[PDB]
RNA sequence: CUGGUGACUAUAGCAAGGAGGUCACACCUGUUCCCAUGCCGAACACAGAAGUUAAGCUCCUUAGCGACGAUGGUAGUCCAACUUACGUUCCGCUAGAGUAGAACGUUCCAG
RNA sequence: CUGGGGCGGUCGCCUCCUAAAAGGUAACGGAGGCGCUCAAAGGUUCCCUCAGAAUGGUUGGAAAUCAUUCAUAGAGUGUAA
RNA sequence: AUAUGUUAAGUGGAAAAGGAUGUGGCGUACA
RNA sequence: UUAUUGGAGGUAGAGCACUGUUUGGACGAGCGAAUUCAGACAAACUCCGAAUGCCAAUUAAUU
């Protein structure tokens, strides 16, 4: 349940979402990672969901990590309510992902076992993704 | 089901009034703002409010005065 | 007397800035022409609407 | 056996680089000590089996117009969706 | 642990922001060291220096009006009456009024 | 290769180590004489035989931290064609990098 | 006034964002404040310089007071920004 | 109409995540 | 209207030097956010910063 202990503002602004990924396009931490190609939101609970079915099948075997933050939270208004009358209020936290940017980075295992560890987590999202290695 | 939010206050006409070059007269207003962003220069006085305003007829010259802060002076013409 | 200028687009759903540049050339319709001598202010009104006349 | 190169004459238009990219040839600057700054024509594979054995810092000894000058690679750029190179600097000690 | 004249300097700039010196009212500047007591006559509105003067007893008081006469008689010969006086971050009081007043009583109008 | 006083975006700074003087700047030993401290003749100003380059201050060296940084690429973008994301033509970042750089200097006093 | 009308809320002035590097610009869009105060918290002349203070102390649940160095202003500026 | 290539689905003449030695192009002893 | 020479103004992008938010390690002042080595985020953050547009010069040519 990734969410910032504190903000100023709890009714912001949503992001553009078009165009290219500003920074963090490569591996640092880890020998694998996984790429995404396509733009789309990601909530807290997709990201939850997505690490757990890696750490089940790779055993405990290594480290992993996660790059991405759901810094900006997003509201909602009532059910059969009409327009106007003041903003929503918060409903979750999500963060933009755009192509080029890695999710997750694992180490400590084989080649093998980390390309089936990030198959099953990438169904958990909704962007398509792409297996990337240490760029040499 | 309300709104606590609405209020505004009248927006007022800041910034520069001549441009650089230009011929003015003893008293145009140059340049309104808040605080000094902008310091007087040669033949140039700062109002009661932060106002610059020309003292004799001429030419204005926007240049920088020191690492980063600007000026403004007026020149006569000969 | 260096370049000739004819107009072969209209200006029908042109923006009104570009309507003007064609006015200080001496285009009134479709298919006039004008001449005049190559000028380093002449070429700059050219390239503007270079997409409606056709300099030869 | 030293690889080959060409000399980028004037300058290009975004299709012309573009066009050069899409053909198998990557740009390149060399600014290093003792030369001028010419802008170069590399072969992309050319270049990246001959980087395998001087490794990263290895001496390139690329030649420019018939005289050929020891040069290192400085720094490039790579396009991680694509996997394809951009830019070569090129730095002669 | 401190250096004496090196904040004399930053108070003498905070004093010569509003008190400028130009060609009719040319600015009378004055140094003050340990021993000795200088003066002089610049115009920085295109930046020529007129005149100069300077000692080299009783605190050097004496000596320091032993200048202001000096000075005002150079000036004197040029006829230049109007000027603008300079403490130099100097407090007011003591040898520097002194140059000033062996200057002022001599037919010099500040 | 000095002192005084100005002009200019630290390329003028910060450091680290070295050299130098009683002609000049300072340090310096005093509070009767004008004036001064909300403990300190500490500062301010004073009355001024000696005592000394240990620091203030200088001209000399070194690119360590700051500062100045083209060329070539990239992002963005005016205009125009396609169509919604892709072509073409002008402009042209940030960051990073090869790099400059341990100031330049008017009038002026006496050497 | 009002995403029909009621009910609820709102009505003048000040600052910021939305506002697309001149100025101007809407919504029952996103955040606060005002209906004063000061006889010195005004004018003028001369002086001065702040938070935090890797440690020392008449040793009081490390921060009242005093002492020496790091200190690019991280302090203050009657009252919102 | 001319020149050189692609598609066999009526694609052309409506849509996604996913699933397939369908078929082209350019690069790196197997029964 | 255009060419040219000048100016004022912080958007797109970018960046982490300020205010925040925030991932993984290293060092014992009680050691994951007022120390350090890396990697990110922002309408109400900015050490930086366009393309355009705007105000001018009884400057030049076409109207």
């Amino acid at each position: 349940m990734l969410l910032p202990k504190r903000v100023k503002y709890r009714r912001q602004h949503r992001p553009k979402t078009t165009g290219r990924s500003k920074g963090g396009n490569y591996v640092t931490f880890g020998e694998f990672g996984l790429q995404a190609t396509t733009t789309s939101w990601i909530t807290s609970r997709q990201i939850e969901s997505a690490r757990i079915a890696m750490t089940r099948y790779m055993k405990r075997g290594g480290k992993v990590w996660i790059k991405i933050f759901p810094h900006t939270p997003y509201t909602k208004k009532p059910l059969e309510v009409r327009m106007g009358a003041g903003k929503g209020a918060v409903e979750g936290w999500i963060a933009v992902v755009k192509p080029g940017r890695i999710l997750f980075e694992v180490a400590g295992v084989s080649e093998e076992v980390a390309r089936e560890a990030l198959r099953l987590a990438s169904h958990k999202l909704p962007v398509k993704t792409k297996f990337v290695k240490r760029e040499e | 089901s309300s709104t606590k939010n609405g209020r505004d206050s009248e927006s007022k006409r800041l910034g520069a009034k001549r441009a650089d070059g230009q011929f003015v007269t003893g008293g145009s207003i140059l340049y309104r703002q808040r605080g000094t962003k902008i310091y007087p220069g040669e033949n140039v006085g700062r109002g009661g409010d932060d106002t610059l305003f020309a003292k004799i007829d001429g030419v204005v010259k926007f240049e920088r005065k020191g690492r980063d802060k600007k000026q403004v002076s007026v020149y006569a013409v000969a | 007397a260096k370049l000739q200028i004819t107009l072969t687009r209209s200006v029908i759903g042109r923006p009104e800035t570009q309507r003007k540049t064609v006015e200080a050339l001496g285009l009134k319709k479709t298919n006039s022409s004008v001449v005049v001598e190559d000028n380093p202010a002449i070429r700059g009104q050219i390239n503007k609407v270079k997409h409606l006349v056709t300099v030869e | 056996a030293s690889l080959k190169s060409i000399i980028r004459q004037g300058k290009q238009t975004r299709s012309d680089l573009k066009q050069l990219r899409k053909s198998g040839k990557v740009p390149a600057v060399v600014y290093g000590y003792g030369t001028k700054n010419v802008s170069v024509k590399v072969d992309e594979v050319e270049f990246i089996k001959v980087i395998r054995e001087v490794g990263r810092n290895g001496v390139i000894e690329l030649g420019v117009g018939s005289k050929t000058i020891k040069v290192m690679v400085a720094d490039y750029q790579f396009d991680p969706l694509k996997n394809q190179i951009t830019h070569i600097d090129f730095l002669a000690i | 642990k401190i250096d004496k004249n090196k904040v004399r300097l930053k108070r003498h700039a905070r004093v010569r922001t509003n008190l400028s010196g130009t060609a009719e009212k040319p600015r009378l500047n004055v140094y003050r060291s340990n021993k000795h007591i200088y003066a002089q006559i610049i115009d920085d509105n295109k930046g020529v220096t007129l005149a100069q003067a300077s000692s080299k007893t009783a605190t050097k008081v004496e000596l320091a009006t032993k200048v202001g006469e000096a000075i005002a008689k150079k000036a004197a010969d040029k006829g230049i009456k109007e000027i603008v006086f300079d403490r130099g971050g100097y407090l007011y009081h003591g040898r520097v009024k002194a140059l000033a007043e062996a200057a002022r009583e001599s037919g010099l109008e500040f």
